């Protein structure tokens, strides 16, 4: 478990560390509920952070996850769904709703800020796609945010 | 060694080891006649069987009775006429044996007295030993 | 059956289902037993297992020929699995499958409602070539004229144009509630939760129907004339084009600071000159070749 922890601590390999979490959970399988229950948060956190969302709902849909279903895996369900749908408001909604269940990450600052800043252009790729010559106040409306940071953000995009 | 063995009485002639008589049936006759059960439990059948004991226990005789059933899809080998005078020419025989046995699907191979060709190992003895071991 | 089952008592059969698939499967017993549990799965409100266990069903066909009351007649219970999500095209072939049982049992009343049933949602399926041809096969039916509203439904088929949804409801408000069979239309709009979903789906069908021909016959199109030819807010038009371009089933570009938008594609001069060479080669030299030969035949037919 703490192999995946520190191997994911620098955010360089989000696959093998996922293998450390999977291995540690398999070790905790059917012998330690409190320790096995926490592995899912980190495995699915590393998968969604890996940008492969649907296999999260697939894993929780596995029969092994049914043994260890709960409010936390449900919290990962809505998060993976909001990430899949590319919603700046769905993600904020689940973050606000399951905040106490969400605080459990040892590092919620980088893990939430990085995924969020992913979610920005995740939103922009859909909310910018259907048009070419736009006036920016409307897109600031659809994004539901100020337009200055939108200018710097999209400028970062073309740059 | 294919169209050579004459007929023989069934295993009813022999006796006294019916436990083994049935026992070979599961490794040979059953897995081809009814391969379904092996799949239902999901376990691959056995592959090869060995026979050992004092001489004249009827070891050759039992194989005679077993081959007396098929009489057409049975290969027999002395395990001693395989040697030759050349360097190769002996392994190749084994090759085409397993290739013909590959040709017909339900093939039964019999080898008596492996100890001629069997051996265990030698710390660089004679070259003919190397032909044998190869 | 003693306790009449429950979630748990129905869960009891769940463990011994695939057993006699390996023990031995009989075409009149193992089928009835193997379809029996999945309805209990339906009572459990479980579908992920119901479809998996059902996958053994649709490999156990080819005995409907002797099995009348059961084989083709569980499918009615199979659209309960097909019915949960929006698989409106999945049930398309389904109701044709069940379309025969009231025809083998040649009754032509339940069969009659089978006719309307199979068709009332083919429009409700998203467009595919499988829809464009299956509408052809359902077309030309020897019993299709039994539904005189099938032609009014046929107006939605080609070049759509003025199939205004207002006139649509004005022509269709009594096929929902009124009618002689009226039951598939009840499943479409009668039930509030299902019917409502199919009101919105019908809208979906309408706007999406017209957008295609718009791309067929419009170089450019003004935002206002689009909002008026769809009878809806320009914002709503923005939604309909956005969720269809992310669908990328119809490409467009909403140039919105002027509103004028196009339905076309850019042109590589490699492509343009390629097509020019195309028309010049194919339809200039070949037909030219043919005309001279018909002209030569004309001499042989007339004066030598
Ligand atoms: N139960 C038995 N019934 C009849 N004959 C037997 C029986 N057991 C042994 N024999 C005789 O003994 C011989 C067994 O020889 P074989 O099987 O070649 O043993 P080995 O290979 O040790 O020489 C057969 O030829 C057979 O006639």
């Amino acid at each position: 478990m703490q192999s995946g922890i520190i191997h994911a601590a620098e955010e360089k390999d989000w696959k093998t560390a996922y293998s450390y979490f999977y291995e540690a959970f398999e070790g905790y399988d059917s012998i330690d509920s409190p320790k096995a229950i926490t592995s899912l948060k980190y495995m699915l956190l590393c998968k969604i952070m890996l940008n492969t969302p649907e296999d999260v709902q697939a894993l929780v849909s596995g029969k092994l996850a049914l043994r260890y279903a709960g409010r936390q895996t449900e919290a990962l369900k809505c998060v993976a769904q909001a990430s899949k749908n590319r919603s700046l408001a769905d993600f904020e909604k689940a973050l606000t709703d399951y905040r106490a269940e969400l605080r459990d990450d040892p590092i919620i600052s980088t893990h939430l800020a990085k995924l969020y800043d992913n979610l920005l252009e995740q939103n922009l790729i859909r909310v910018i796609e259907p048009f070419s010559r736009v006036q920016i106040e409307h897109i600031s409306s659809l994004i539901k945010l100020s337009k200055a940071d939108v200018e710097r953000k999209l400028s970062q995009m073309i740059l | 060694m294919s169209h050579e063995d004459p007929g023989n009485v069934s295993y009813s002639e022999i006796g006294g080891l019916s436990e083994q008589i049935r026992e070979l049936r599961e490794v040979i006759e059953l897995p081809l006649t009814n391969p379904e059960l092996f799949q239902r439990v999901g376990i691959i059948p056995p592959k090869g069987c060995l026979l050992y004991g004092p001489p004249g226990t009827g070891k050759t005789l039992l194989a005679r009775a077993v081959a007396s059933q098929l009489d057409c899809n049975f290969l027999k080998v002395v395990s001693s006429s395989i040697v030759d005078k050349y360097i190769g020419e002996s392994a190749r025989l084994i090759r085409e044996m397993f290739n013909y046995a590959r040709d017909h699907q339900p093939c039964i191979i019999f080898m008596d007295e492996i100890d001629a060709i069997g051996g265990r190992r030698f710390s660089e003895g004679t070259s003919a030993d190397r032909e044998i071991q190869r | 059956k003693e306790q009449n089952g429950d979630v748990k008592e129905a869960a009891s059969i769940l463990q011994e289902l695939q057993v006699e698939t390996y023990g031995s499967m009989e075409k009149k017993e193992r089928v009835e037993f193997i379809l029996e549990q999945m309805r209990l799965c339906l009572a459990v409100k479980d579908y992920i297992r119901t479809q998996i266990i059902s996958k053994k069903i649709n490999t156990k066909f080819f005995q409907e020929e002797n099995t009348e009351k059961l084989k083709l007649k569980y499918y009615n219970l199979m659209i309960q699995l097909d019915q949960h999500e929006g698989s409106y095209l999945s049930i398309c072939k389904h109701y044709r499958a069940i379309y025969d049982t009231p025809c083998i049992q040649a009754e032509s009343e339940k069969w009659q409602q089978a006719l309307k049933s199979v068709v009332l949602y083919v429009i409700l399926a998203p467009f595919d070539n499988e829809q464009s041809d299956l509408v052809h096969r359902i077309s030309g039916d020897k019993k299709l004229e039994e539904i005189p509203k099938y032609k009014d439904l046929l107006k939605l088929f080609t070049t759509m144009e003025l199939m205004r949804w207002s006139t649509l409801v004005e022509d269709y408000g009594m096929e929902l509630r009124k009618g002689s069979l009226e039951s598939p239309a009840t499943d479409v709009f009668g039930s509030t939760e299902e019917g409502e979903k199919r009101w919105k789906d019908l809208k979906n069908r309408v706007v999406e129907h017209n957008i295609r021909i718009m791309a067929k016959y419009y170089t450019r199109i003004t935002m206002k004339r689009m909002a008026q030819l769809l009878d809806l807010s320009v914002d709503e038009s923005e939604a309909f084009l956005s969720n269809l371009v992310v669908n990328k089933t119809i490409f467009a570009k909403v140039d919105r600071l002027a509103g004028i938008i196009n339905f076309q594609r850019p042109k590589d001069p490699n492509n343009l000159l390629n097509d020019w060479s195309q028309k010049l080669n194919s339809l200039m030299s070949l037909v030219n070749k043919t005309t001279h030969l018909i002209a030569k035949e004309e001499m042989i037919h007339n004066l030598q």
